[PDB]
């Protein structure tokens, strides 16, 4: 039996800003902008899976 | 292996150590840390000493070094359980992680090698009681156990 | 492999990297800068924890040998360990070395209490499998309990 | 081997359509002939990625 | 073990209806799941009806003094005609742009070898990454410049990254038996 | 001995779940010729046991209740509500999961009483930092937009050439989370040049690497240590 | 390029030189799913906007 | 071996439980050391 | 905010953390462990009659 396992890391951190000063994918965006604003499972379902 | 560039790194880590060093390969990978040294030691300051020169800057500062002890209070390491083999705890304000001795290894320091001695040394803080009533003095206080 | 192939692979990763560690933050705390922004972000909150529910693996039976269980849209798969296959990972052995037994796994939860005092509570059972032949207990609480809407 | 070289993922929306396949959508009767829609899919196929 | 086909549950009562669409939906639950290569269930999960909506649509909001791209996100007018795109998908900002009013926005365009990875999504249960969520290349007028010194390069930084590092670690681990 | 001939039970179920159980098994031993005349009675193990379950037992995290709402900011508008851990997750228990912090649109009473600094004399970037005025037109980007150079005339050849940045020295402008023992955002700019060309030299072949202002000293003497 | 007659001035807003992504045209084509067969082109993939 | 192939799916029954069946018939797996029967659903069933 | 909230301002400590260096030393550090094991039975039993 042979087991090897590895890891190399060549970013040692990224941080993200938080939530305020993110900036959305138009693309993104462009979907909150349709979802429904009642709770319709159906296109939250579609946001959650893409 | 920590610090160096990537290809000196890997090749370094990947020495099967029956050897030890290879010379060449830690001669190489010492040359890339020198081309992207790690973070080995150093010595903290608080950042509220940093805010300044800002509008509102003391009511930002003292705001922020009275939030700075209650996230302390909040937060502090010592509401973890302790780590095994002197393995020393850092919480992540949901998480604690244990960081190893060298020596030990495994996720949480949970297995020695074979030089490891003194099993079960252990000490570390406790944190601070919840501050007295006042004293005489008007002074109040808080302990902690060691324990 | 090969030193070499080894180290042309690390360094070529320098370049092309991807995410190997993460710490995550729920979708709905980006709902911003849209019409009803804050209404939006507490739907989805409520999507979320409906998506878990439709996909949390409590669903499936066990897998033998270790086996772990993943919901795939409407079916459930086992993920096999190391050639152990078949359908529920019935065939072959194991390789290396295993503490054995039936490690217990938690069935779904509960439908919430209805938000008496304005809190919520639910349980589960870890009955799926329960715990067998020196298997591990279950790993997580029994039980949660949450502020109402 | 399974090697895997990129990602690629279609816009949900707004999409813009090529030109002869703009044509050939627009030439469809309107009335269901379902020989029409059969010739449009043995053209371009029937689904998109 | 025995295969076991899925089985729905019965249909929910209809959500509210959208007052844009006007659509009111109804989603049909799995009542047994599919095992050990059961049967998965067949049909739609959702079915869908039209309504008289109780409700409006809600409208956006402007800009204002602000800049509009052409998706409808808008932007501070400083980064307006600016020599970088912020729009993203859309360059409303850089359009109609004369090259001798344009300044020099930084020395550099390159961003970090893979960083929109940083951008992506993430699914906990499957574990995958999924589609890009953030703009991790909104550089806000700023020429936030990082030498990566590994890969001996630089590379530009989004605005608001608030980190980017390139320290290096490596583990390894044999098991011969 | 050729100990195989007796081949071992399979290891009996580990002792305990977690904190270092053990295994073990016997051999299938037959007290027979072959047992007698090959030292197998004296040189095979009749029984090992190994170590299992290690790791320790799992900690699960536990969580108060919210508290009130806060008094609404009047500048922010957002009135905060918090709950503490009441003791974290460890040894892969389960995450709190739950967000610690929750944020709400208020209405609020209060006007704001903010105002913009003014900073005197000193050259205010378009980000609203105020800089030395001898660093507009510098000839470099010291506000970061280059407002500082948005117009110039005759700029300041400050430096001669493009000096080298110091090796990682981002990381020693980092802030540190003492409390977790790792890097967080940027806290210091050490691309900041102060407007100045001061500059060390690791060796006689290396290129001069440019000192950034925040920096008081830097050393490249290599230590081992 | 009906867009780009007549035009007094053009704005090239990319100076730079692009290329495409690679294969990225073949992806535009409709597949017959039935027949895992990709079709005629059904999106265009070279307008930028 | 012969593996199995599926027939045509009959055509939609009425409804009570619109329907559809399948056969194996169209090639028959047991011939020459017949190998694997085909797949599932032999039949398929759907709302009207 | 300038009015005191334990929340947003505990936030800065989460994107930035507590404290910074005001001096420290960077450089690189290796750390190898290797564990051989081996054993040999051998029998060679000769009996006559």
């Amino acid at each position: 039996q042979l087991l090897v396992v590895e890891n190399t890391v060549e970013v040692a951190q990224f941080i993200n800003n938080n939530p305020e000063f993110l900036q959305l994918a138009e693309p993104f965006w462009k979907e909150l902008s349709h979802l429904p604003s009642l709770y319709d499972y159906s296109a939250y379902r579609r946001l959650i899976d893409q | 292996i920590r610090g160096g560039r990537s290809e000196y790194g890997a090749a370094l880590a990947w020495e099967k150590g029956s050897s030890g060093l290879e010379e060449k390969t830690f001669s190489e990978w010492l040359e890339s840390v020198k081309e992207n040294p790690a973070v080995i030691d150093f010595e903290l300051a608080p950042i509220v000493d940093l805010v300044r020169n800002i509008p509102c800057a003391v009511t930002k500062r003292n705001n922020l070094r009275k939030a700075l002890q209650e996230y302390a209070a909040k937060f502090d390491p010592c509401q973890c359980a302790p780590c095994p083999n002197n393995g020393r705890p850092t919480l992540s304000g949901t998480e604690c992680l244990c960081v190893c001795q060298s020596g030990t290894y495994g996720e949480n320091c949970e297995k020695q090698s074979p030089d490891y001695k003194s099993n079960a040394v252990d000490g570390q803080w406790g944190c601070w009681s919840s501050w007295s009533t006042c004293d005489a003095t008007y002074k109040r206080s808080r302990t902690r156990e060691c324990n | 492999g090969n030193k070499r192939r080894y180290s042309a692979w690390a360094e070529s990763v320098t370049n092309l990297p991807q995410v190997i560690k993460q710490k995550l933050t729920p979708l709905y705390e980006l709902v911003k800068e849209v019409p009803c922004a804050s209404v939006k972000k507490l739907y989805l909150k409520w999507a979320l924890e409906e998506y878990l529910d439709e996909f949390d693996p409590c669903h499936c039976r066990p897998c033998q040998n270790g086996g772990l269980a993943t919901v795939e849209g409407t079916h459930c798969l086992c993920h096999c360990k190391p050639y152990t296959f078949g359908a529920a990972c019935e065939q072959g052995v194991l390789v290396g070395n295993q503490a054995g037994g039936v490690d217990g796994g938690w069935s779904c939860w509960s439908s919430w209490s209805p938000c008496v005092q304005g809190k919520k509570t639910r349980s589960r059972e870890c009955n799926n499998p329960p715990p067998s032949g020196g298997g591990r207990s279950c790993v997580g609480e029994t039980t949660e309990s949450t502020q109402c809407e | 081997s399974d090697l895997e070289v990129a990602h690629y993922k279609l816009k949900p929306r707004s999409l813009m359509l090529h030109y002869e396949f703009l044509q050939r959508v627009k030439r469809l009767p309107l009335e269901y002939s379902y020989g029409e829609y059969r010739d449009l899919f043995r053209d371009f196929g029937t689904h998109y990625i | 073990s025995s295969p076991v086909n899925c089985q729905w549950d019965f249909y929910a009562p209809w959500s509210e209806c959208n007052g844009c669409t006007k659509t009111q939906t109804r989603r049909r639950s799995v009542a047994v799941y599919g095992q050990y290569g059961g049967q998965p269930c067949v049909g739609n999960a959702f079915e869908t009806q039209s309504c008289e909506p109780t409700r409006g649509c809600p409208t956006e909001e402007g800009c204002g003094e602000r800049f509009r791209c052409f998706s409808g996100q808008c932007i501070s007018k400083s980064l307006v005609c600016n020599g970088d795109s912020d729009c993203d998908e859309d360059s409303a900002d850089e359009d109609r742009c004369e090259d001798s009013e344009r300044r020099p926005s930084c020395d550099i365009d390159k961003p970090p070898p893979n960083i929109e990875l940083t951008g992506n999504g993430y699914n906990e249960l499957t574990g995958q990454f999924r589609n890009r969520v953030i703009n991790t290349k909104s550089f806000g007028g700023q020429c936030r410049k990082v030498f990566s010194g590994d890969g001996k390069d630089f590379y530009r930084l989004s605005g608001n990254v608030l980190s980017y590092t390139f320290q290096v670690k490596i583990n390894n681990d044999f098991n011969y038996e | 001995c050729f100990c195989d001939h007796y081949a071992w039970t399979q290891w009996t179920s580990c002792s305990k779940t977690c904190n270092s159980g053990t295994q073990s098994r016997h051999r299938q031993i037959v007290v027979d010729k072959y047992y007698q005349e090959n030292f197998c009675e004296q040189i095979c193990s009749k029984q090992e046991t190994r170590e299992c379950n290690w790791q320790r037992c799992p900690i699960n995290c536990l969580l108060g209740d919210f508290g009130p709402w806060s008094d609404c900011d009047p500048c922010i508008e957002k009135q905060s509500k918090v709950r503490s851990v009441l003791r974290p997750s460890q040894f892969g228990g389960q995450p709190c999961t739950a967000p610690l912090v929750a944020f709400q649109p208020c209405i609020p009473s209060k006007l704001c009483k903010i105002e913009e600094a003014d900073c005197k004399n000193k050259f205010r970037c378009d980000s609203g930092r105020c800089i030395a005025r001898k660093l507009e037109c510098n000839g470099e980007n010291d506000c970061g937009d280059n407002s500082d150079e948005r117009d110039c005339g005759r700029t300041k050849a400050v430096c001669t050439r493009k000096y080298n940045p110091i090796p990682s020295v981002q990381l020693m402008g980092n802030g540190f989370h003492f409390l977790a023992g790792e890097p967080r955002g940027e806290v210091l700019d050490n691309s900041f040049t102060g407007g100045i060309c001061k500059t060390v030299k690791s060796s006689r072949t290396s290129n001069p690497y440019r000192v950034p202002a925040n920096l008081e000293n830097v050393g490249f003497e290599v230590q081992t240590a | 390029q009906s867009d780009e007659a007549n035009c007094r001035r053009i704005y090239k807003k990319c100076q730079h030189e692009m290329d495409q992504y690679w294969g990225i045209g073949s992806l535009a084509s409709g597949i017959n799913l039935f027949t895992n067969s990709f079709e005629g082109p059904v999106l265009d993939h070279r307008y930028y906007a | 071996p012969i593996d199995g192939k599926w027939n045509c799916w009959s055509n939609w029954s009425s409804c009570s439980g619109r329907r559809k069946t399948r056969q194996r018939q169209c090639n028959n797996p047991p011939p020459q050391n017949g190998g694997s029967p085909c797949s599932g659903p032999a039949s398929e069933t759907l709302d009207c | 905010p300038l009015e005191y909230n334990s929340a947003l301002y505990s936030r800065i400590f989460d994107d930035f953390g507590t404290h910074y260096f005001t001096s420290g030393s960077l450089g690189g550090v290796y750390d190898l462990l290797y564990q051989f094991s081996s054993e040999e039975l051998k029998n060679s039993g000769l009996t006559e009659e």
